[PDB]
């Protein structure tokens, strides 16, 4: 396999998106990615049951929607989160171990 | 070929979602604009398409643990790196058109429902795409 | 022991096989005429003959 | 400017003529007739303010 | 980085011919027979203007008939066969051809390949799609007419019990032919990207265009399936006497629902690519880099997946869908969509643009499309989609939007490309005239039936009263379509006339600041599309080749944050 | 390298059509004038029949105008002149362009004579080509 | 495997009986065609008339004079009267191949006039709209069918110079350390010094057009 590292002069600054530590390719970032877009519905259902109480309605389930959109949306957003930080890790480890960024 | 083959569970995860998400609130969830039950169209159609992103990115995953690290797939590659074959490709070849007019048979066939055009749209079909994927191997005449 | 194409290419054990469903040694798709042969020859080994044709005027 | 000015006076009286028989015809089949004058009128009128917006800023030199 | 020996007795490769000097027999037998990616985009091209000639003579007819309130040469039959074919060509054989013909063309430049990965496929996606499209259109032949259920093809309406004529056949075969056209070029384009990239050409390298026709790709090979299924169970139905969709089956909804699982997932497929022209083509005339590259990429990313999941918005009004699902999951997918607007002006924020054609033309897309979506926003609210469903308003929305895609970037595409894919350049000044009869035909035709739709015309209505109150703004739009359809006459000239007298090119970039990697090569390209390859580093490569000066100056100036790592120490050590 | 010369067959330039030696080649223009006017002559001449409908007569007499100016401009032979202009950044006529790839791969031609700042930025340290060029 | 003739499905002979597709056998529906396509233009001369179905005759008469005559026509057009053994590929003589296949036009739709209510019957046109296809396309089918024959002819033409001049394209493409993508060819003759081929005269034969045909 190919090294880890790879030879930069002082003074050449690269575009390394597709570098071996960058988080687009490790999987994790992904579906984190994932879990993020869909925590957004737990936000609209909560919206959803709280805007169809203020009219009068939905009252026998409203409680019961809101509770599962605000754990839908938080343990979406939670765990999709987790996600993206350990798909992150590696690059952060780089970012100290050299002084480069990009 | 590691983020073409990662970001295919990006899609996965949200399809997935939004078919449970979708069934539970068909069949739970009343509002006075429409009939509360299980919405089997969109159900299914869902499933079978978390399905195909599913099955893309498990087979490119799978493909990606055992290739090399290639030239097109590295920060620095010299261009000389893909000198050599690249792989072979058809110059040209006068069968496509052939299947097209085969499948326009055979539907104009369906059309009209002439059961003779059918029959004779699925012959020419299967013999125009049985002389596509035998035209680069046809032998040599022998007299 | 087994049975080989005599077409065959052969190669390294270590290194698998020439080809399997998952992978290959080429980027598109491999040729017909066998990739361990290298093109192009010369006319006289190919066994074209070309015609002399002469008609009346 | 040139040609500008002149399209822009020759589509006028085009879409004014296409006005003054529509108001004619009137919902007959030949109604459609008018429009399309009317219609060749607004070409001609937008024709003129396109060279106008070619000449105001050239792309292309004549070389 | 290594450095080659300046070896001796170089001379550059040897320019190809541009178009305009073809000797009789050169492409009658090369057409028929070719597998070349770049000669089959340009048989697309010319393929789906020549739809969409046909489909906007379609909608002239209706224009015309609808200028005044009684029944001047056209029945109710014919206006309804009208406006189906017209829907039809329009959407499946100018809209989704195009959009391979253009990827067919420029994705192998793109991204550093000779050929597409199954050349014969690609032929046969072409001739499938002609053969469909001929399929389509032969049902004016026959004596009862073409199809006119619309492009939707609502049941019970669609079922032979209902639409007995064979055109009613004709139109389902013909849009499977299509599909099975689009599946074959999603197949080729797809595995194109995945497995004949240039060294260095990683895939965050890839200009946007390339994204794009990525993740339709994946679109299409979702959909179109699902809508051969469908119609081959409407014709099985129909043919055979089946029950599936009959209307005590559910088979109305159930039609409604697979309909639209395909239909919405398919104008974004129309949308997509064109915003992927429009983001190649705002850089190269800023002389600015394409902002937010990534981010880009994660929305384009994101509208693929959202757009499997809000299709029922077009069934709010049949009281059968849940209703906050499909609204909020609509809301949300405006927000990707919208941010590309945002990326647009960052492109363009104090840049230095020069207003060659295909700028106009991309401004203009963004001038029209905004309004466009702006309307659809509307739609996505159920309790104004009561009001504006099946309205004209709905006509105004889609129109605008369809053709600030699908018309207005398609024809910045081709004045961009124009000179890649002949060797020679158009006519600026035919090009503004161009512009500006489309635009003021197109804002003079369909913004005044927002307030008709608003007002209570239904779409699809052959005849009105002049009680109604609708006739003075028919005959406005009526004014300005004919004047919108006089439009494509500079258009069409121009293009036959520079294509065999045009203004000759003599740069490797005419416009001069190309980006990607097709500004690389020759005007027009070679067989095998490149005689040599430069090295890839940024997503912009022939930038980077043409004006090496900037190359340092770009890699500073690329971020907004204080970053300092150009005095950072040397890494690694030696071997490449 | 090396190239035949062409060679007319009856008025038919081997360059044009490359088999003229071999048979036919190219019956003449105005035999294609003949056999359009001709024709178009029976197309007016279908005119004069017993059918009652004009939907056959607006066919006929499109593709009569259709004939007829396709005819014309056979017999006239309309030509233009190539458009003598310069767009954007394109170059007049007879500019040599210089090989990119080349002259990057080597850092001569338009990469030559850049700044030490300039090679380091593409990863270049100045030592190894100073060396070699611009020494 | 087949019936062709159910005589006992039509019955016998009745001047005052007829059937709706009572069509002739195929190869004389040309002629059943002509009679369908050709105008009612009749002449009245005083007490005489020449009917409508003359011009029919003469047509039908020509077209068959035609073909007797084609050889005579030819070498008075080609001016070739030599004396010959060697055969022409139809690609090599492109206005015979031209006029051969508007010719095979012209009684393709005569014959399908000649059968035009089955035709109607079967795939549901206007009965009006086939027999004014067969008026106009027996005028414009033949000059479409002449065109694109001719530019095919050249075409295949052409594309044999090509391999002469080039050799045939194996399929392969091979990239070269500058980036270049170049097909590999294979010369059917000699070669320069720069690896161009020393172009091959065409002989009047089939020249191969893929590495199978050769043998590999
Ligand atoms: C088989 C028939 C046959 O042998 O025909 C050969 C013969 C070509 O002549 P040849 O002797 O073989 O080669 C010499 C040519 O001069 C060599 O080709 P060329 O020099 O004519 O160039 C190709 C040709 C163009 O190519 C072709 O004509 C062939 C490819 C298209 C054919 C398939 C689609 C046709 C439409 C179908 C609709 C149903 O260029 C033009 O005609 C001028 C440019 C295009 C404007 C004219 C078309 C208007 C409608 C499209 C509007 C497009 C808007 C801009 C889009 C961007 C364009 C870059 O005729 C055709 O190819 C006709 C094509 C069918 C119409
Ligand atoms: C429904 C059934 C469809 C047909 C069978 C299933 C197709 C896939 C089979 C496995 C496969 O991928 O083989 C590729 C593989 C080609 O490999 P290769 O020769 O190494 O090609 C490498 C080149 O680079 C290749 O590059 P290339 O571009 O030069 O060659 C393109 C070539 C090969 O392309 C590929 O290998 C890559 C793409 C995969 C193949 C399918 C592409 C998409 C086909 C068109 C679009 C979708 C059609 C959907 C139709 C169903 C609708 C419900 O495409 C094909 O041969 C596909 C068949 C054409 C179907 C047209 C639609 C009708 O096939 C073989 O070598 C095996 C030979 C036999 C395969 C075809 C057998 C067809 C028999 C059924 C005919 C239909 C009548 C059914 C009647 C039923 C009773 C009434
Ligand atoms: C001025 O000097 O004029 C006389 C001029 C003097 O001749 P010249 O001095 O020898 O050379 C004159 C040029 O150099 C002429 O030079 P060129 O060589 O360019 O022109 C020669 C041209 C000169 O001739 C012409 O120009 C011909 C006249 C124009 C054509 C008329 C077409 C009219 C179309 C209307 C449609 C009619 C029917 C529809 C019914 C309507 C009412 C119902 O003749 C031909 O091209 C010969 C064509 C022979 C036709 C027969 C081919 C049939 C092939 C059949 C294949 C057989 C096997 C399969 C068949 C299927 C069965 C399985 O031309 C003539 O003498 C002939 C004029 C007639
Ligand atoms: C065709 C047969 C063929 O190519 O077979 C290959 C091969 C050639 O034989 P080979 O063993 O290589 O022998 C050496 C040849 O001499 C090799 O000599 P070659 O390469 O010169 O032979 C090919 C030759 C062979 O060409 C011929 O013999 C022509 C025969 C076809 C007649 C025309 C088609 C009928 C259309 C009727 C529509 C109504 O074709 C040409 O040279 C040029 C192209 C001819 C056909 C062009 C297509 C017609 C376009 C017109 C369409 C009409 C549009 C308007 C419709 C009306 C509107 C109202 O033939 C067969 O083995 C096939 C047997 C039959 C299956
Ligand atoms: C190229 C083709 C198309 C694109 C793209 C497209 C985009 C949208 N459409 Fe659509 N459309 C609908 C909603 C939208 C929405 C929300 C968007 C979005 O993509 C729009 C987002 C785009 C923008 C350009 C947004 C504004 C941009 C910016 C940058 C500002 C930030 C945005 C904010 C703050 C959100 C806006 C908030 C405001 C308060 C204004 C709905 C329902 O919600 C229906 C069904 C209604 C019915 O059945 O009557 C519909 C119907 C159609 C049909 C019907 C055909 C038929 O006969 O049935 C077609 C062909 C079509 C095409 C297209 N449509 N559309
Ligand atoms: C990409 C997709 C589409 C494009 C582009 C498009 C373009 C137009 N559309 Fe549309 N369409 C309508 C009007 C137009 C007009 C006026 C144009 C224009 O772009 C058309 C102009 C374009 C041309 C390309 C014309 C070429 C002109 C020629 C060939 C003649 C020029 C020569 C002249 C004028 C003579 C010269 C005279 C001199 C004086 C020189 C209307 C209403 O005005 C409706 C609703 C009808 C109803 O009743 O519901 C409609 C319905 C639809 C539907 C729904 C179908 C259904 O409900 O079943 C779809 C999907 C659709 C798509 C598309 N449509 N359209
Ligand atoms: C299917 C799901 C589709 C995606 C939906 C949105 C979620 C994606 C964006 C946030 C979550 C992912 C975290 C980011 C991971 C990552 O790539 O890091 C940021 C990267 C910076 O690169 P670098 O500095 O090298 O460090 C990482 C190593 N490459 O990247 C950057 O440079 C970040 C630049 C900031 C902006 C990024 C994205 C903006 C999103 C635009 C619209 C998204 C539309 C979604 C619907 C609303
Ligand atoms: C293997 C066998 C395949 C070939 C069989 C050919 C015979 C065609 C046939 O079966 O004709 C009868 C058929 C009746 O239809 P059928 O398929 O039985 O289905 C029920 C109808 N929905 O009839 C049809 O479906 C339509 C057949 C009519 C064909 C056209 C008739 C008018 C024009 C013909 C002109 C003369 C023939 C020219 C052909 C030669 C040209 C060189
Ligand atoms: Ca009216
Ligand atoms: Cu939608």
């Amino acid at each position: 396999p190919a090294p880890e590292r790879m030879h930069y002069i002082k003074g050449y600054v690269p575009v390394a998106y597709s570098s071996p530590h960058s988080s687009l390719e490790r999987s994790a970032t992904w579906l984190g990615m994932g879990f993020l877009l869909t925590a957004l519905a737990g936000v609209g259902a909560v919206l959803f049951a709280v805007g169809a109480n203020s009219v009068g309605q939905q009252q026998e389930h409203w409680v019961l929607y809101s509770i599962i959109g605000v754990v839908f949306a938080v343990v979406c957003t939670v765990l999709g989160t987790v996600l993206i930080i350990k798909g992150r890790a590696p690059y952060n480890r780089y970012v100290k171990e050299t002084g480069r960024t990009q | 070929m590691k983020s073409s083959a990662k970001l295919m569970y990006g899609p996965t995860v949200f399809m997935a979602a939004m078919a449970v998400i979708y069934i539970f609130a068909t069949m739970h969830v009343s509002d006075g604009g429409s009939v509360k039950g299980v919405e089997w169209v969109g159900s299914v159609a869902l499933v079978l398409s978390a399905g195909l992103t599913l099955m893309l990115g498990v087979y490119l995953h799978f493909t990606e643990v055992r290739v090399d690290v290639l030239p097109e797939d590295w920060e620095e590659a010299e261009v000389a790196d893909k000198a050599g074959t690249l792989g072979f490709f058809s110059p040209s070849s006068i069968w496509p058109a052939a299947m097209s007019g085969a499948v326009g048979f055979l539907a104009f066939g369906v059309v009209y429902f002439h059961y003779w055009m059918i029959a004779v749209g699925l012959m020419l079909l299967i013999f125009t795409i049985t002389k596509l994927n035998l035209q680069y191997g046809v032998p040599k005449e022998k007299h | 022991k087994h049975f080989v194409d005599p077409a065959w290419p052969e190669h390294n054990p270590a290194d698998g096989h020439v080809v399997t469903e998952l992978i290959s040694k080429v980027a598109g798709a491999s040729s017909p005429w066998g990739d361990d042969k290298e093109f192009p020859v010369s006319a006289e080994e190919t066994g074209y003959v070309h015609p002399y044709t002469r008609i009346n005027r | 400017m040139g040609k500008s000015f002149a399209l822009l006076v020759l589509g006028a009286i085009i879409l004014a003529g296409g006005v003054w028989y529509t108001i004619e015809v009137g919902y007959s089949v030949m109604a459609i007739v008018a429009a399309l004058i009317m219609a060749a009128g607004g070409g001609i009128i937008t024709w003129g303010l396109a060279v106008a917006a070619d000449v105001n800023s050239p792309t292309s030199h004549k070389i | 980085t290594a450095v080659a020996p300046r070896v001796d007795g170089h001379v550059a490769p040897q320019r190809p011919e541009p178009t305009g000097h073809a000797r009789k027999g050169s492409k009658a037998w090369l057409m028929m027979t070719t597998t070349d990616h770049k000669q089959l985009g340009i048989m697309y091209i010319i393929m789906s203007f020549s739809f969409f000639f046909l489909g906007g003579l379609m909608a002239l007819l209706i224009r015309a008939e609808l200028f005044t309130p009684g029944l001047q040469f056209l029945s109710n039959e014919q206006f309804n066969q009208l406006f189906t074919m017209h829907g039809t060509v329009m959407l499946l054989l100018y809209g989704t051809p195009i959009v391979w013909g253009f990827a067919n063309y420029v994705l192998p430049l793109q991204i550093g390949a000779p050929d597409v990965a199954f050349p014969r496929l690609n032929a046969f996606g072409f001739w499938i799609t002609t053969v469909g499209g001929v399929a389509m259109l032969t049902g004016f032949l026959t004596p009862g007419g073409a199809a006119d259920f619309g492009w939707t093809m609502y049941s019970p309406l669609s079922d032979a019990i209902h639409s007995p004529g064979l055109g009613s056949d004709m139109w389902i075969v013909g849009v499977g032919a299509t599909g099975i056209g689009s599946v074959a070029s999603a197949i080729n384009m797809l595995t194109t990207i995945l497995c004949l990239r240039a060294p260095g050409m990683t895939m965050f390298r890839m200009p946007i265009f390339t994204w794009n026709i990525f993740v339709v790709s994946v679109l299409a090979l979702l959909i179109f399936p699902l809508l051969l299924a469908a119609a081959l169970g409407v014709l099985y139905d129909r043919k055979l006497g089946g029950h599936l969709y009959d209307p005590a089956n559910g088979g109305s909804l159930l039609w409604q629902h697979l309909f639209w699982f395909f239909g919405h997932p398919e104008v974004y497929v129309l949308a997509l690519p064109f915003f992927g022209i429009v983001s190649e083509i705002i850089p190269v005339f800023s002389r600015k880099p394409m902002f937010g590259y990534v981010g880009l990429i994660f929305a384009t990313l994101s509208i693929g997946a959202l757009s499997m999941a809000v299709w029922a918005h077009h069934m709010f009004v049949t009281g059968a869908v849940l209703l906050p699902f499909f609204s909020f999951m609509t809301f949300l997918i405006s927000v990707p969509t919208g941010v590309k607007f945002f990326n647009w002006v960052g492109t363009m924020w104090k840049g230095h643009i020069t207003w060659e054609t295909p700028m106009i033309w991309s401004v203009g897309f963004m001038a029209t499309f905004l309004f466009g979506g702006l309307t659809g926003i509307m739609l996505a609210s159920p309790p104004l989609d009561f009001h504006l469903a099946d309205s004209y308003f709905l006509i105004a929305h889609f129109h605008y939007t369809l053709f600030g895609t699908v018309v207005f970037a398609s024809c910045a595409g081709v004045y961009f490309w124009f000179p890649k894919m002949t060797g020679r350049m158009m006519d600026e000044r035919l090009g503004k005239i161009h512009f500006w009869l489309t635009f003021v035909g197109f804002h003079g035709t369909f913004l005044i039936q927002h307030w008709v739709g608003n007002m209570g015309m239904p779409r699809r209505y052959a005849d009105y009263l002049d009680s109604d109150g609708f006739t003075i703004y028919n005959q406005i739009s009526t004014v300005f379509s004919f004047l919108l359809g006089l439009s494509v006459i500079p258009f069409i000239w121009n293009v036959f006339k520079s294509w065999r007298y045009g203004e000759l090119v003599t740069v490797d970039d005419p416009w001069g600041y190309g980006n990607s990697l097709e500004w690389a090569t020759s005007c027009p390209p070679p067989r095998h599309n490149f005689a040599s390859l430069p090295r890839i580093r940024s997503e912009r490569p022939a930038f980077e080749l043409h004006y090496p000066h900037m190359i340092e100056r770009m890699r500073a100036e690329a971020h907004t944050g204080h970053h300092d790592d150009i005095n950072a120490p040397e890494l690694g050590t030696a071997p490449a | 390298s090396h190239t035949i010369e062409p060679e007319i067959y009856r008025g038919v330039s081997t360059l044009d059509e490359p088999s003229a030696a071999w048979g036919w080649h190219g019956l003449k223009r105005n035999t294609i004038q003949l056999a359009g006017w001709i024709s178009v002559l029976f197309m007016l001449g279908y005119n004069f029949g017993n059918h009652k409908g004009h939907v056959e007569t607006i066919w006929l007499l499109v593709i009569t105008a259709l004939l007829v100016i396709g005819l014309l401009i056979h017999l006239f032979e309309p030509k233009l002149s190539q458009v003598r202009t310069i767009t954007s950044r394109n170059k007049p006529v007879g500019h040599v362009e210089p090989d990119w790839t080349y002259d990057q791969a080597t850092l001569t031609g338009t990469w030559g004579n850049l700044t030490d700042s300039q090679l380091r930025s593409v990863n270049i340290e100045p030592s190894r080509v100073a060396h070699l060029r611009a020494a | 495997v087949t019936t062709i003739n159910a005589i006992w499905n039509l019955g016998p002979y009745n001047p005052s009986q007829v059937s709706a597709g009572s069509q002739p056998d195929v190869y004389m529906l040309w002629t059943d065609g002509a009679a369908r396509v050709m105008p009612a233009w009749e002449l009245y001369l005083g007490n005489y008339t020449i009917p409508a179905v003359f011009w029919v005759a003469v047509m039908l008469g020509i077209l068959v004079v035609l073909l007797v005559t084609y050889p005579f026509i030819e070498r008075k057009f080609t001016g070739d009267d030599a004396h010959h053994n060697l055969l022409q590929r139809p690609r090599d003589v492109p206005v015979r191949t031209s006029l051969g296949v508007m010719a095979l036009v012209f009684y393709i739709l005569l014959t399908v006039s000649g059968g035009n209510d089955v035709y109607a019957m079967q795939f549901h046109v206007s009965l009006n709209a086939m027999t004014w296809i067969g008026r106009i396309g027996l005028i414009v089918g033949p000059a479409i069918a002449y065109f694109i024959t001719y530019r095919l002819c050249i075409g295949l033409q052409r594309s044999d110079r090509e391999v002469l001049e080039h050799g045939i394209e194996t399929g392969i493409i091979k990239q070269m350390p500058n980036g270049a993508f170049i097909e590999v060819h294979q010369p059917l003759g000699p070669v320069d010094d720069h690896g161009h081929p020393i172009p091959l005269p065409y002989a009047g034969a089939a020249v191969p057009k893929q590495m199978n045909q050769l043998g590999y």
